[PDB]
């Protein structure tokens, strides 16, 4: 306790000195306030100087003591004295050194109270001192790392001195870039990623990165600290408004891409949706890092890693932009291009077809409605592609024999099965065009666009074939060219693509249900980039809504397409907007709220508020009911804020569907269908248990359509032991029969629930995060808010493509194979500072590879600690790859 | 008071409270840097008038009288002073000589029709109304 | 600090105001709905309500008469013990009616709107049963020949009836699991039931027998009947040692209650009706106790001994257990197997467990070979005395 004590020379009496200001100090409080002003400066220096030495020693000594509740209020009262006339009024040379332990008084307060309000307050006061000290702060942190007399508290507390910088009340470049951020990051994964996100001190970190990597390797775990900063930025959307926020997301993306660790960079880029960002990722990483590393390879890989929707490499706005970036990046032109090109990811898929086989039971059962239903099932068993190639190649049996709508639909779906072929899918398409009715021929055009996508980078692309097709008069053939063009590219800002859409899309209502899909397809082209727009989609949408909205499926696509087209930034949009504004409808009003979100280039704070002053659960006939269901789900929102924040959001989304259902008698049936699509988009925390639980109740309850939607997501794990669960679910599907109409919905449900052994389920997020975004899934969802299904309706549902490429193991540095890798198993979870959690290996052996599956294999990790390396790419295999970063141009990892 | 007239006021009152409270409560601003508070609750109520008393009157019993010494004048064929019976001291006040009607019959003043001599003095006109004959 | 303090007080306060909503919306009394599946469930129940189903008092058909009033007439006796002469409704379809089965009649006008589901007379038996859970073969010890033999019996005919019929052989009903405990008789029974993917009914031998004489006859009788009606049943009669014992009487209570369950199972199985769609699996540690009726085939077609394993088999229990663990593969699985022979499945898992105990004290996350060696020499010497096997194997 003893009063004063920082006025007594022994190092022992420093420890009671810290407690002492609670009563008051004998000389020490008066020395700093009263005596400093009252008495002359030269005379004071004697008194002060003896006090300085102790005060300094005491700082390491206080940290050495363990109290924070006796320690905290006592040093805080003393703090007021220093501020009065010992801050910089005393003399010019003496205060700078006196401010150094002063910093210490405040730090304990900064640390203990870990809220955001204390963080702020604490910062305002600390920043002014920093400027006064003029670099005494960097040295102070250095002594702390050493520990003269410290041994615990200083690890959380010293980070807080860095936290103080953010405010910049008077601090220009007097400590804002480099002040030992790099030791501070390495030890503490918590407090620094917050400080780092706001400051844009993160820029300096790029310079540092080589050095930092050394600590990252196996001395410390820095890898965890980097992974953390992304978590805070996505969460920061709610904290601080989106217009303030957009610059912050943009700033972190530059630094993340440059620094080698790509997965954090992709999450931000994906959210922004612009043209500029994608090219940059390749070139930045190369120039800062002088060694080849993982860094060159990352520019390719980041494209691969990213999971948006549909065709391989996903967004493929980035892949079309890459063709000359690839040239600059150079780790070999020929190699880099061949792997980057979809031929390599296609090639591995083919090899996989032999082991995979087909695990369901096929059917191509000739003639009747049975034929038409059967054609659908073929695609459904895989839920993508597998070894169906054999069945599909015979044209004669299924396709030609199909009657009416069944021919178009079967023919339409055929391209989605054959995706993950470069050629030999194509031959089948070319033949079908020739034969039979207009319907097979029309569905074939769309099919060509998807198959051809297996090779691009100006190596025989999708555009060339589709352009000729676009002219066709028939509404079905037109739809096939434009829908194939949005599906294949799934992002485009090439001139040729945009100009082709420009005079077509003259449709606004047609007998054919599938014609509404044209709007979605034009919006699809916009995604992933800034605006050039295509006039026709924008003009037709408002017109369509007033004109027809009776066909619910038709109606859903046109406003959605309108918002998606707007997405991004530019002045091209300004011109068409004037034309759109002159007309004002109640109908246009909902479309407009989606546009606000779109316009800004991804929102999540603006989006949030809008979902409270909602269009949700609102109708007058089906006038406001167009966007109402889609909005309620708030799937886009859930995924957008951290993987951690997602858990909660997901429970709320479910709750919300339940809420829409109570309100409207009609909405109840829809709310059941909505759950399969919601779950499917979302990448939920409540993953296995929930769809199955509903599915059983739904057998007993009327409406077979409920089972059919529920089944897409419920298929879950693919057989390793999951066979028992699939077969039981399947048994319930089979047993039921009471009509053909009833039977068609069940038949599809049985075969979808089943999966061939070691294939994969659905994914829409990148597989190290829950952030994603598709546009592909909005289509099946829209046409399955009806009662029952039709032959027409069935054709849209057949696609569920946005599924994995078959690599989930060693993307590697000179590998790129299907072949496995050493893995170890841990039941452990100790982390909360990883992108989706990844544990540390104990290096104990288990069967090769992490699961090719879209779930599972998440705690099963890579071993790269008998390699003495650190993984950039975290182990998961939800879509993830096990690759590691070395200084070396190649990973010298072991195989098995 | 008429039910229909008051029904309008209640309805108006209820719509403003419910509509404003609906938006105010749902909005999110506390977490935001805007801080107008995530919840704000909105209640508005009405009031009805109460019995009016302009300038004091003296109230004794159930009231078969009720007076004040400070006078106002009121017109004839316009008793809006709705008298209690047995007040002679308030009708004509204590006998008039400020008016055309001058008392020549003193403090006889029934609470019903008092019309003494109108020929003694003239301080104001006196329209005849044939209206009572018409009714007749 | 301030911002968080504010948010806590506020959120809580909001729940108080919200209280009207909490009850309707979430549940916990006064509407327990979310109105996606209840809107449907309620709707269908309403039509019933309105006419004469609800209040539906449980009753049962004692006899079918044609006396007094209409040609269809039934005498139902309610569970207050008064009989009533009732009618029959077509107002909603009767679907589960059988003489002696529970049927439902109304208290306002006593007529059968709907019969109660098949043989739900014991509600007590039905609740406890698990239905086919998933047990991984990374904890169902060993590879072994012992595991494989049971499967041919249990799994193959249920999985495929196709084969048996084609040849014209009758399909498996019976298997006897006998051998001393800790050899995972329960453990395997569960695993293969899910593998087959047929309904799993486990039942405890002790629960069959209950206080009064002939109460035990009601539960067993009705359980076997319930099993037959459903599609594919396996009744795994669990662990009957003295809850299965041979017929005798002591004149104080006797073996009467025990034999009662036993005898009931005999009467419906052989009966004048044969075993229905019911497969039976027996777990006994004592065949020495059992009645001569049970031991002969027609519910015990093949006897298979799942007992203490062989020398090669003990090595396989180590390998399966290691997969579950995250301990070294530089620990020789074999060395452990030789060091403790004559050890059951349970004992090999205690070795792993022990190895871990030494390990926690030392403050290691990973078990060592040092801990392991020590754990087997303690098991061979000490554990043998306590072990179940000398007395159970003599009965087996």
């Amino acid at each position: 306790m003893e009063e004063g004590g920082r006025d007594k020379t022994p190092v022992q009496s420093q420890q009671p000195s810290a407690t002492a200001p609670s009563g008051a100090d004998e000389k020490s409080s008066g020395k700093e306030r009263r005596d400093a002003g009252e008495k002359d400066k030269e005379q004071e220096l004697s008194e002060e100087d003896k006090q300085l030495q102790d005060e300094l020693e005491m700082l390491v000594e206080r940290l050495g003591e363990k109290d924070t509740s006796l320690y905290r209020p006592a040093l805080e009262e003393l703090r007021r004295q220093i501020r009065s006339s010992t801050t910089s009024m005393t003399s010019v040379p003496k205060p700078l050194k006196f401010l150094r332990p002063h910093y210490g008084k405040l730090k304990e307060i900064y640390e203990n109270m870990a809220p955001g309000e204390n963080k702020c307050f604490a910062a305002d006061i600390i920043s002014v001192l920093a400027m006064t000290m003029s670099g005494e702060r960097e040295c102070l942190k250095y002594r702390l790392v050493g520990s003269q007399e410290e041994l615990a508290s200083w690890g959380h507390e010293y980070v807080r001195h860095l936290a103080g910088e953010v405010a910049k009340e008077w601090q220009e470049l007097d400590d804002a870039e480099k002040a030992q951020r790099e030791p501070l990051l390495t030890l503490v994964k918590e407090i620094v990623p917050y400080n780092m996100a706001h400051n844009a001190e993160h820029e300096a970190c790029d310079l540092l990165m080589e050095i930092e990597q050394v600590d990252m390797l196996e001395k410390d775990i820095d890898e965890n600290a980097y992974s953390k900063v992304c978590l805070y930025l996505t969460s920061c959307v709610n904290y601080v408004p989106e217009p303030e926020n957009s610059a912050l997301l943009r700033c972190a993306l530059g630094v993340f891409r440059k620094f080698s660790r790509f997965p954090e960079a992709l999450r931000l880029a994906l959210m922004l949706n612009d043209m500029e960002l994608v090219e940059d990722i390749f070139t930045s990483c190369k120039d800062v890092v002088v060694q080849k590393q993982m860094a060159f390879m990352l520019g390719r890989h980041g494209v691969f890693l990213e999971l948006s929707e549909d065709v391989e490499e996903y967004e493929d706005l980035t892949e079309i932009m890459s063709n000359v970036q690839l040239n600059s990046n150079f780790l070999a032109l020929a190699r880099e291009l061949d792997i980057m090109e979809p031929k390599v990811p296609d090639d591995i898929y083919k090899t996989h077809l032999e082991n995979n086989r087909f695990g369901g039971s096929g059917s191509q059962v000739d003639s009747a409605r049975m034929n038409l239903a059967s054609s659908f099932v073929n695609g459904f068993v895989n839920a993508a592609f597998g070894q169906d190639k054999l069945l599909t190649d015979d044209g004669n049996k299924w396709l030609y024999k199909n009657k009416d709508h069944g021919m178009l639909s079967a023919a339409a779906s055929l391209g989605m099965i054959l995706l993950w072929d470069v050629d030999g899918g194509l031959t089948q398409i070319d033949k079908y065009l020739y034969s039979s009715e207009d319907y097979i021929k029309s569905g074939a055009l769309l099919a060509c666009g998807i198959v051809n996508s297996g090779v691009r980078n100006e190596c025989d692309p999708a555009l060339a074939l589709l352009s000729d097709y676009v002219l066709h008069n028939s509404n079905t053939m037109r739809l096939g060219s434009i829908f194939g063009l949005g599906l294949a590219y799934a992002g485009s800002n090439r001139e040729d693509v945009l100009t082709l859409l420009l005079p077509v899309m003259g449709d606004s209502k047609s007998s054919m249900e599938v014609a509404g899909v044209t709007a979605l397809a034009c919006g699809m082209i916009a995604v992933g980039s800034c605006n050039g727009d295509v006039t026709s989609t924008i003009l037709q949408t408002i017109m369509e809504k007033s004109e027809t909205e009776l066909k619910d499926t038709y109606a859903r696509w046109l406003p959605l397409g309108l918002g998606l087209n707007h997405l991004g930034k530019g002045e091209a949009i300004e011109a068409i907007l004037a034309a759109l504004e002159v007309v004002s409808e109640p109908f246009r009003s909902f479309a407009n709220t989606l546009v606000d979100v779109c316009a800004y280039a991804g929102s999540g704070n603006v989006l949030k508020v809008q979902q409270l002053l909602h269009i949700c659960s609102e109708h007058f006939d089906s006038k406001e009911k167009e966007e109402d269901k889609d909005k309620k789900e708030k799937k886009d929102k859930d995924k957008k804020e951290a993987p951690a924040d997602m858990g909660a959001h997901q429970g709320v989304a479910v709750l919300g569907i339940a809420l829409i259902a109570m309100g409207e008698e009609i909405g109840a049936e829809m709310a059941l269908r909505t759950f399969g699509h919601l779950l499917r988009y979302g990448e939920p925390t409540l993953r296995r248990a929930v769809p199955l639980a509903l599915a059983l109740i739904s057998v007993s309850n009327p409406r077979l359509n409920i089972l059919d939607t529920l089944s897409k997501f419920s298929h879950d794990a693919d057989p390793e032991v999951s066979y028992n669960s699939i077969f039981a679910m399947g048994m319930v599907g089979s047993g039921t029969n009471n009509a053909r109409l009833a039977a068609m919905l069940r038949q599809l449900a049985q075969y979808h629930a089943k999966d061939p052994n070691n294939l994969f389920m659905v994914r829409l997020a990148q597989g190290l995060t829950h952030l994603g975004k598709g546009t592909l899934t909005l289509c099946p969802y829209h046409s399955d808010r009806q009662l029952m299904s039709q032959v027409a309706v069935a054709g849209l549902l057949t696609v569920l493509v946005s599924f994995l490429d078959v690599r989930n193991i060693i993307l590697g540095k000179s590998h790129y194979v299907l072949y496995g890798l050493v893995a170890a198993m841990q039941p452990r979870m100790l982390v909360t500072f990883d992108e989706e959690l990844r544990p540390l290996p104990v290096s104990v052996r288990v069967g090769q590879a992490v699961d090719v599956v879209g779930q599972a294999g998440k705690p099963k990790t890579i071993t790269g600690f008998q390699t003495h390396t650190t993984p950039v790419l975290l182990a998961h295999g939800e879509r993830a790859e096990l690759a590691t970063e070395e200084f070396l141009p190649v990973t010298p990892i072991l195989e098995g | 008071e008429v039910p229909k007239e008051k029904e309008k006021e209640k309805v108006s009152t209820a719509v403003l409270s419910i509509t404003a409270k609906a938006k105010k409560k749902e909005k999110e601003k506390e977490k935001k840097e805007e801080e107008k508070m995530e919840v704000d609750e909105a209640e508005k109520k009405e009031e009805k008038e109460k019995k009016k008393e302009p300038e004091p009157n003296f109230q004794l019993l159930d009231n078969p009288a009720r007076v004040m010494p400070a006078q106002l004048k009121v017109l004839s064929m316009t008793e809006t002073c709705r008298y209690q019976p047995f007040k002679p001291l308030s009708i004509g006040g204590i006998i008039i000589l400020k008016d055309t009607s001058e008392d020549i019959e003193e403090l006889v003043e029934p609470v019903a029709a008092h019309g003494p001599k109108i020929e003694e003095e003239e301080q104001e006109p006196e329209p005849p109304e044939p209206f009572e004959y018409i009714d007749d | 600090q301030s911002t968080y303090s504010r948010q806590i007080k506020q959120v809580e306060d909001d729940i108080q105001q919200l209280l009207k909503k909490i009850n309707e919306l979430t549940g916990i009394k006064e509407s327990d709905t979310g109105l996606a599946p209840p809107a449907l469930w309620d709707l269908a129940a309403d039509k019933q309500t309105l006419q004469s189903e609800q209040p539906l008092q449980v009753a049962r058909c004692t006899k079918i008469i044609n006396a007094d009033s209409e040609d269809p007439k039934y005498i139902i006796n309610v569970k207050q013990f008064a009989k009533f002469v009732v009618d029959l409704s077509d107002q909603v379809a009767p679907t589960d009616i059988e003489e002696g089965m529970r049927v439902g009649v109304d208290r306002n006008k006593y007529q059968i709107h709907i019969p109660l589901p098949p043989k739900i007379d014991p509600t007590v038996t039905m609740m406890q049963v698990e239905e086919k859970p998933d047990v991984t073969y990374s904890d169902v010890g060993g590879c072994k020949e012992q595991i494989e033999k049971l499967r041919e019996v249990v799994e193959t005919p249920l999985l495929h009836p196709e084969r048996f019929v084609n040849l014209g052989i009758e399909p498996p009903k019976g298997v006897l699991l006998f051998g001393p405990p800790g050899t995972g008789k329960t453990l395997c029974a569960r695993a293969v039931a899910n593998r087959t993917d047929a309904c799993f009914i486990p039942v405890i031998g002790s629960e069959l027998v209950q206080k009064y004489v002939g109460e035990g006859a009601r539960m067993v009788r009705e359980l076997f009947e319930m099993a037959r009606t459903k599609k594919a049943c396996l009744i795994f009669f669990d662990e009957i040692d003295a809850i299965g014992g041979a017929r005798f009487d002591d004149g104080a209570g006797g073996d009467n209650e025990v034999q009662r369950t036993m005898l009931e199972l005999i009467n419906q199985l052989d009966g004048f009706d044969p075993r229905g769609n019911i497969k039976v699996l027996m777990a006994t540690n004592r065949p020495d106790t059992l009645d001569p009726a049970l031991m002969r085939p027609g519910r015990l077609d093949r006897k298979i001994e799942f007992s203490l394993p062989d020398l090669e088999g003990r090595t396989h229990i180590f390998k399966i257990h290691a997969r579950s663990m995250s301990v070294e593969r530089d620990i020789r699985f074999e060395l452990l197997a030789r060091l403790c022979p004559n050890s059951t499945g349970a004992e090999i898992r205690s070795v792993c467990t022990e190895a871990g105990m030494f390990a926690i004290r030392a403050r290691r996350k990973i078990a060592t070979e040092k801990d392991f060696l020590e754990a087997v020499n303690k098991v061979i010497k000490s554990y043998a005395k306590f072990s179940a096997t000398p007395r159970y194997m003599t009965y087996n």
